[PDB]
RNA sequence: GCGCUGCUGCAGUUGAAACGCCCGUAGUUGGCCCCCCGCCGCCACGAGGAAACGGGAGCGCUCCAGGCAGGCCCGUUGGACCCGCCGCGUGGGACCGCGCAGCGGGCGCGGCGCGCCGCGGCAGCCCCGAGGAGAGCGGGCGGGGGCACCGGUACCGGCCGGGGACGGGUGAAACAGGAUGAUCCCGCCGAGACCGCCGGCCGCGCAGGCGCCUGCCAAGACCGCCUCUGUCAAUCAAGGGCGAAGGCCGGGGGCUAGAAGGCGAUCAGACACCACCGUAUUCCCGGCCGUAAACGGUGCCGCCCCGCGGCCGGCGCGCGCGUCCCGCCGGCCGCCCAGGGAAACCGGGAGGCUCCGGGCUCUGGGGGGAGUAUGGCCGCAAGGCUGAAACUUGAAGGCAUUG
């Protein structure tokens, strides 16, 4: 059965980006895709994307524009301290300069970065770079 | 050319009706004259006012009638 | 995916390692007690004997030798072992009914090299090493 | 290794099929995997068929024909030049 | 056909998106609910009743008019079956099976089929025991199955 | 070292390794949705609680391993601070899971209850209906299952008649048959098996497996639908059921073939291959056994994914109305771009994975010894499930290349 939408969607969104398409369409809609979302955007990964309403199950078109080389998602939300970020950092990303880990807090869905600005620790939900 | 935002109204008909980007009836409703609504997909028996007898032959899909009405 | 991964699932993976590190040989061989048991040294660096017969043991097929070896029974355990001698000339100074220590080879309890059946050294006779006995620096004249 | 993708048979949907005896040997063979051909031949051989309707008396008789099916096993088949040995390439031709 | 079987087809309904009222409805909100009452007074399921408004009557869906359904109705109106009506059709398949095996024990098939009935009946009792729909005393036994059929319907 | 014990992070078509299949309890895992209340986990901070060790600030034991010293005109000279917590407190409240039992006012005492009162104050009190599941109606589809019934040649045996010398069998022969009339032709009778050509990159079934006529009984997947319910789900130790052929117990039946046995050939030998005879068995009922190269040598559920084509079932569109062509769902197949791989090859994944995390279950860790010994459980038995050690050994294996 269905689990994890987000692996799903990030895995259609590779998918379509490997062979250079324009629009993809994900089927279940959800606030943490949304937000994921939202995120990727504002980093300039894959520009816009629309929320379609059908009282169930609301679809998503989302458009790309390269940039983007690879998503995933961790299954086992791990509770990463706040001075246990660096090595997942290392572990996971090509490098300390670019790579963008996202975690859920407290404080909302942010990232790596900003979660060492304001020194506190949360849950790890995924990455892109 | 294509925008997946704002499809075709005709190439979603030759669609599935639930892989559409919205999930909607192939069916719909139309009149009789022998002057009344029937389902176009009418699987038990019809009856008219005035007719003694039926006027729905079911089939696998779409309903069939006696002809006599229009 | 093949392995459980869920959230609460410690218990389950701790008890698969439990039951599955006992298929390594290695580990089998080390945290079974079979071998210890087995092993006529308990367990020692070496163990102190008495030599009893003094023979030849051939060489294996692609070779062609006699190699010089004693019979040996352990003081502490009265059970019997081959122990070979390995430097030239050095089964002369080595008499019957003498008190030899005798240790291991390189490998822990593998037969080494062409000799067959055989996985222990003498290094000391009489209280004198052997591989001194052979330089010369000592002599054996006490008997 | 595997050298054929249908294992040497004719076998899609199923688990079992019924079987057949060669017709040489009379070895026990699986319906899928024996070798079938159609044959239809004169009763009389060409040579003397004009002969015989020459004898013939009726008026307009046809020579009948003899209508079978011939089935054998894979040994028999290959030491009788029934199918060939072909190589790597031309296994996968199909047409006759 | 998922849970006892192998197969994965996708026949379903696919209702409208909008929620409203026919533009040619001429049934207040009312009209409707005696026609319910009377259907139910002849023992019609409610599946059945749903078909017979729609094709004869032209109501596409129950809850558009009246805003509830049909069973909330029906228990409104203090009509609904005891037993819900699935269970009570999976107990009817389960008694049919048994009666043509006791007139012919060697056929096998049928036991299978019997096996997975039962299991899909206690799947589903032990759901409505939860969720306070059903007694807590309540449990099917097989010797005693066309009793609580002939009472219980 | 060893990513050869693998949480990070192995492998499971062919090298070692996916239970024969289904149901199923513990266990593990579970779509989407409510802006704030309570509780659990979680994060941060804090209190409290021995040092030594470790980290670490300052100091020239001549350096150093060390030690806490030491300088004169010293922070009050100094020995700062962190580190053994599944508990306690404050905060946050995204994520993860649970909240069935009206409210507000007056009597009514300072507050809370048990109660009595207007309903006269409230919008009084149901997300939606998952390309999740289950139930329902209609339609056809199919070697799917069980019971009774029934036809047809053919093998075998017997009989009436005809005719008159060989016949059978093999690479070639020889054992068995024949003037008591064989082989051959025709007709009748008996019994028991079996279901042909059609018959298939057709189909059905959970797998094992499924093919004469007629009739009866129950069942099932798929499609179509603005029918119903509302999370009822996935996978699974234990447990339960089914399970080719051979085999076993007790009853029936007796025609073909045919383990054992016998006999003729061949050979140096032939107790085997070839020829002939032939018991158990092969068939039915009741019941045990529970194994197969039980193979796609590929576990189940779920998502995305190049292009071309064939076949089966159902539905819809179009026209010039053909069992035409254009589509959808489901199933069975072929070739193949990317990609993957040790390669053979897969590509309806063996892809999306060292750029190495969707969920659940099982198995494997160099080759032998050995699926052996010893115990236990099951079984009438044959045997099945479970399952070592000592000792020995340096390779054993896979895919491919040239001869
Ligand atoms: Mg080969
Ligand atoms: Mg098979
Ligand atoms: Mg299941
Ligand atoms: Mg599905
Ligand atoms: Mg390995
Ligand atoms: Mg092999
Ligand atoms: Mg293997
Ligand atoms: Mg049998
Ligand atoms: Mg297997
Ligand atoms: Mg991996
Ligand atoms: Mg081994
Ligand atoms: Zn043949």
């Amino acid at each position: 059965v269905r689990i994890n939408v987000l692996r799903d969607a990030l895995k259609s969104i590779c998918n379509a980006q490997r062979i250079g398409k324009k629009q993809v369409i994900v089927r279940p809609s959800s606030k943490v895709i949304i937000e994921f979302l939202q995120l990727m955007q504002k980093n300039g990964y894959i520009s816009d994307f629309a929320v379609v309403d059908n009282h169930r199950s609301n679809r998503i078109v989302v458009n790309l524009i390269g940039r983007l080389n690879k998503a995933g998602v961790i299954s086992p939300r791990f509770d990463i301290p706040a001075n246990d970020i660096e090595k997942w950092v290392v572990n996971l990303l090509p490098s300390r300069l670019f790579g963008h880990i996202i975690l859920t807090t407290s404080q909302g869905i942010m990232d790596h970065i900003e979660a060492q600005h304001r020194q506190i620790g949360g849950k790890v939900i995924g990455y892109f770079y | 050319n294509v925008d997946l935002l704002y499809p075709d109204p005709v190439e979603e008909q030759r669609k599935h009706k639930l892989k559409r980007l919205v999930q909607g009836p192939n069916s719909y409703f139309l009149e009789i004259k022998c002057i009344v609504v029937v389902y176009s997909h009418a699987n038990t028996p019809v009856f008219c006012p005035g007719c003694t007898s039926q006027i729905s032959i079911p089939t696998g899909g779409k309903c069939a009638f006696t002809s006599q009405v229009e | 995916m093949s392995k459980t991964s869920g959230l609460y699932t410690a218990r389950k993976l701790r008890t698969v390692r439990r039951v599955n590190r006992w298929a390594d040989k290695k580990y089998r061989k080390a945290h079974l007690g079979t071998w210890l048991k087995a092993n006529p040294l308990e367990g020692a660096c070496m163990a102190r004997g008495i030599v009893t017969q003094k023979i030849g043991i051939s060489a294996k097929q692609p070779n062609s030798a006699v190699r010089k070896a004693v019979r040996v029974q352990l003081t502490k355990n009265s059970k019997k072992i081959t122990a070979f001698v390995p430097r030239d000339g050095s089964i002369t100074y080595i008499d019957n009914n003498d008190e030899v220590l005798v240790a291991g080879f390189g490998r822990a309890g593998r037969a080494v090299g062409d000799i067959p059946g055989c996985r222990f050294k003498v290094i000391k006779v009489a209280g004198i090493g052997l591989l001194a006995l052979f330089l010369r620096k000592r002599e054996k004249r006490a008997r | 290794p595997v050298k054929r993708r249908n294992n040497g048979r004719s076998k899609y949907n199923c688990g079992h099929t019924n079987i057949v005896r060669c017709q040489n040997c009379h070895r026990c063979v699986p319906k899928d995997k024996v070798i079938k051909r159609f044959t239809i031949r004169n009763i009389v051989d060409n040579t003397i068929a004009d002969d015989v309707l020459n004898a013939c008396v009726i008026q307009g008789f046809a020579i009948p024909k003899l209508y079978n099916k011939v089935q054998y096993c894979v040994s028999c088949s290959i030491h009788n030049h029934i199918v060939r040995v072909r190589s790597r390439e031309d296994r996968k031709i199909r047409t006759p | 056909g998922r849970m006892h079987s192998k197969g994965k087809g996708i026949s379903r309904s696919a209702i409208p998106y909008t929620r409203a009222p026919a533009p040619w409805n001429k049934y207040t909100p009312e009209d409707v609910c005696e026609q319910i009452c009377k259907l139910a007074k002849k023992g019609t399921p409610p599946s059945r009743i749903g078909l017979i408004l729609r094709d004869q009557f032209a109501i596409g869906q129950v809850k558009n008019v009246t805003g509830s359904k049909i069973v909330r109705i029906l228990k409104a109106k203090g009509l609904a079956p005891e037993i819900p009506e699935d269970l009570y059709c999976m107990i009817k398949k389960a008694v049919a099976i048994r009666k043509h095996l006791e007139r012919s024990r060697r056929d096998k098939d049928s036991k299978f089929r019997l096996i997975l009935v039962e299991s899909r009946i206690h799947r589903l009792a032990r759901y409505y025991r939860q969720a306070r729909r059903l007694p807590p005393t309540f449990r099917y036994k097989s010797d005693q199955a066309a009793a609580l059929l002939a009472t219980y319907a």
